[PDB]
């Protein structure tokens, strides 16, 4: 409980805190000492502490500018500590900022020399801004440098040195070398398991000597490109506040032979001398990319000589290696074998809180408008990574830009106040710059999460129960399984009409058991058969894999039935673990083109038949439809789900699709002539009189054959 | 639409029309006394005309009220200056 609450200060002091002698007594504080505040980030100060009983027992006084520095906000929890050590210091050097100096020229240093540090004895620390007023004006320094070390207090007799020049305020802002894990959102399961993967070894190395154990080392996190993994990597190195250095892919790939091994040596060594240290890895790839494409020897020898460094690495030494790279298979497989890097993570594109998250973090800084619906943005954005979201912001911030520039006049190089303070972002510009993105992620196979339950299927009750039956017990009762000894199935293979439901419960049941849904399109088989593809269906099991437990979708699986990934596809699953929670869900139209051998066992064995929807899930599935649509009063669809006999989901919707055509179209008639904002009877009426069936009563019946040829 | 508010131009009374000279001055400029008078011109103030893609000139300002309001007194060789 040494810990106290940061209250926000009347006083404009920069280095007086005020305190009651409770606080002091909690702490058995001895009056006439400076204490140590530290707040977070690395962020620490040393203030005098006074003694002012109005303040209530726990409550600090301390100006908004220290808490600026500290980068805290009112209400914080901050760590007080002594100052047993405290010291005078003996030389300092501090520097003006011309920002602060504008409207008011000379030198002011030799003004405020003797006023300010007339015996006030004030503690000093590295990089402190602390604000002193010259003339009509209130000029912010800061602290370049105090000797003695670490912090000293500024005693008279202290040389204080101003020979420099000024530097800028928001460059260190920019300089992205600060970021908490205040700047990061929708990732909290990877940024927990990165947490643990570093801190841990660098924060407490002694549990693994304690437990006997070597310390993992190779960290591996890929993702979708734009996703914040370099972010991500700055966040978490900052956070653990150990040394930090960097190397890009791109950089060391873009000098000569030679310099490039003498920079690695050189990065190694200065790590391992300044552990605990983390060395970070950009677009690994590039430097070590699949060796089957790139026979160079350049690139040769730098993988050696990477994978030399790593192997010759010391057993015990606090430092973590991280990577990243866009295709998971991509870098040279030595590189992931035990030894090196092996804890390997998955990002993958945002939900719905996440792509919020980030929305909230970028639209920190902007001229927000007074009606903003960012809630409504994170809904309809799906597919969007962070880079997207920030590209977004952007480009409604110049929309907005485009609107207001008819009041001002570009050809003079100023521009008025007044208009700036006029500047905002409206929903309208956000709707336009959406209208005007361009998402790329979505066109590659990545992990994302589904959050789609039991009510929105339509019936299908004994499918529900027997699917489970067939894949939550062992996802959540593997105990019994163990017990028993059956091994839990994998193999489930949809047949039936199509548009009858079976993405939607292939989702449903990722969202159940809590797993990352990934979707692969038959046409995405084709593709990676002609080569044409990136990624291979061996990228898309690691994955799987990586980011357990997953549900992985095949569509269209018939649509390959080619014979080459058909043999690849056997040999991924056979090859893959029962015990790992990985599940296989296929989906064909004509289950009768699959290959014999992807039935076998062990494999896409499980049957199971999609019957057309019934009376009742008619009506249950157009009631799903029509949930943000207002209706008629008094409308009843018990009749539209008796004349459709035989039509599938997909029909129904199309039937909704073209009724609100119709409605909206005789609004739009009626307005240039919104007394009617929503469907009635006539609509429905032309819907239906314009109605048909998808599948024709043959192919049904060949279905309940073969159906029947399946059960017998 | 909005789209193209960038390529348009604002206007504003100081922009003035082009036209042939009647006298052979060069760098005597002569407007009529109400465009002045717009301004609030006077005599014996030199004027900094500029004209396309940044080029610019200083003229002396004459009073000529036989002149169109904001039509100009420059030859072919102020012309091609400009
Ligand atoms: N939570 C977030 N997730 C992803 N990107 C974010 C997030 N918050 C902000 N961003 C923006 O995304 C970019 C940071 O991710 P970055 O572009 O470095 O990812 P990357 O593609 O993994 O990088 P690299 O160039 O190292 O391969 C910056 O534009 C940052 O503003
Ligand atoms: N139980 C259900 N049976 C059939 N369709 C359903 C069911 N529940 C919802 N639907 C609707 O079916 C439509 C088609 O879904 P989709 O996944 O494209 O089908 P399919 O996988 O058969 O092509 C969706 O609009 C969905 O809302």
């Amino acid at each position: 409980d040494n810990m106290l609450l940061v209250d926000d200060a009347i006083n404009d002091d920069n280095s007086v805190i005020a305190i009651n002698s409770n606080t002091m007594d909690k702490l058995e504080l001895f009056r006439g000492d400076t204490v140590l505040v530290k707040g977070k980030k690395r962020k620490d100060t040393v203030l005098i502490v006074l003694i002012d009983d109005e303040l209530e027992d726990g409550a600090c006084r301390i100006n908004r500018v220290v808490r600026n520095n500290l980068r805290i906000r009112l209400g914080d929890l901050v760590t007080i500590h002594p100052c047993p050590d405290i010291k005078y210091a003996t030389r300092i050097s501090v520097l003006p900022i011309a920002d602060t100096i504008e409207g008011i020229t000379g030198n002011l240093f030799d003004v405020f020399l003797k006023p300010y540090f007339v015996e006030a004895y004030r503690p000093v620390r590295k990089g402190d801004h602390f604000v002193v007023r010259g003339g009509m004006r209130q000029v912010e320094f800061k602290v370049v440098d105090v000797e003695p070390e670490e912090y000293a207090v500024v005693a008279q007799d202290t040389i204080i040195h101003w020979e420099g020049e000024p530097i800028n305020r928001e460059d260190e802002e920019n300089n992205m070398n600060e970021v908490g894990y205040d700047d990061i959102g929708g990732c909290r399961k990877q940024m927990a398991q990165i947490r643990e993967m570093v801190e841990l070894p660098l924060r407490h190395p002694q549990l693994f000597k304690a437990i006997g154990i070597k310390p993992p080392r190779g960290v591996l996190m890929y993702g979708p490109p734009g996703t914040g993994k370099t972010l991500m990597a700055r966040a978490v190195a900052n956070e653990t506040g150990a040394f930090f250095f960097l190397i890009n892919g791109p950089e060391v790939m873009s000098k000569m032979a030679g310099e490039s091994e003498s920079n690695l040596r050189k990065a190694f060594e200065e790590a391992e001398k300044n552990a605990p240290a983390i060395i970070f890895i950009d677009e690994i790839d590039s430097i070590a990319p699949k060796r089957d494409k790139t026979n160079g020897e350049v690139e040769r020898r730098v993988v050696s000589q990477l994978l030399t460094l790593m192997d010759g690495m010391k057993a015990r030494s606090n430092v973590v290696v991280i990577a990243a790279t866009n295709r998971p298979n991509s870098i040279d497989p030595a590189l992931r074998r035990f030894g090196r890097f092996d804890r390997e993570v998955d990002i993958g594109i945002p939900d719905a809180t996440g792509r919020l998250e980030v929305l909230r973090i970028h639209t920190k800084n902007m001229k927000l408008a007074d009606d903003v619906d960012l809630e409504a943005l994170a809904a309809e954005t799906h597919g969007y990574v962070g880079a997207d979201i920030a590209s977004l912001c952007s480009e409604a911030a110049m929309q907005q830009i485009r609107e207001k520039m008819d009041l001002i006049d570009l050809d003079e190089d100023e521009i008025d106040a007044e208009v700036l303070d006029s500047l905002g972002v409206t929903m309208d510009n956000f709707r336009f710059a959406l209208g005007n993105s361009n998402p790329s992620a979505l066109r590659e196979t990545v992990v994302e999460s589904v959050n789609v339950t039991w009510d929105d299927v339509g019936g299908l009750d004994e499918i529900k129960e027997e699917l489970k039956e067939t894949v939550e017990y062992p996802v959540l009762h593997p105990d019994q399984y163990t017990k028993f000894g059956l091994s839990p199935s994998k193999g489930v293979l949809f047949y039936g009409p199509p548009g009858t439901g079976k993405t939607l419960l292939a989702k449903a049941v990722a969202t159940e058991v809590s797993a990352n849904f990934i979707s692969v399109k038959g046409p995405e088989l084709l593709s990676m058969w002609y080569g044409e593809s990136e990624s291979n269906i061996r990228d898309i099991f690691d994955k799987a894999r990586a980011a357990a437990p997953t549900v992985v979708f095949l569509d269209e699986l018939d649509s390959i039935a080619s014979d080459r990934v058909v043999n690849q596809l056997l040999t991924e699953m056979d090859g893959m673990n029962a015990k790992k929670n990985v599940f296989v869900i296929g989906a064909t139209n004509r289950p009768d083109q699959i290959d014999p051998a992807i039935l076998r066992p062990g494999r896409l064995d499980q049957l199971i038949y999609v019957p057309l929807p019934d009376e009742n899930a008619r009506l249950s599935i157009l009631n799903a439809q029509l949930r943000k649509t207002p209706l008629e009063p008094g409308l009843e669809l018990t009749a539209i789900a008796k004349a459709t006999q035989g039509f599938s989901g997909a029909d129904l919707l199309y039937i909704v699709q073209r009724a609100a055509k119709y409605a909206i179209k005789d609004s739009i008639e009626a307005h240039r002539q919104d007394p009617v904002p929503y469907i009635t009877k006539e609509h429905f009426a032309e819907a239906m009189k314009t109605a048909k069936r998808s599948v024709s009563d043959a192919e049904l019946r060949r279905y309940e054959a073969y159906s029947q040829q399946m059960k017998a | 639409k909005t789209a193209t508010a960038i390529l348009r131009r604002k206007k504003k009374d100081n922009m003035l029309l082009v036209d042939d000279a009647i006298n052979d001055d060069n760098s005597v400029i002569a407007i009529n006394s109400n465009t002045m008078d717009k301004l609030e011109l006077f005599r014996g103030d030199t004027v900094l005309v500029k004209g396309k893609k940044r080029k610019d000139t200083v003229l002396i300002v004459l009073i000529d009220d036989e002149l169109e309001d904001g039509a100009c007194r420059i030859n072919r060789v102020v012309r091609n200056n400009l």
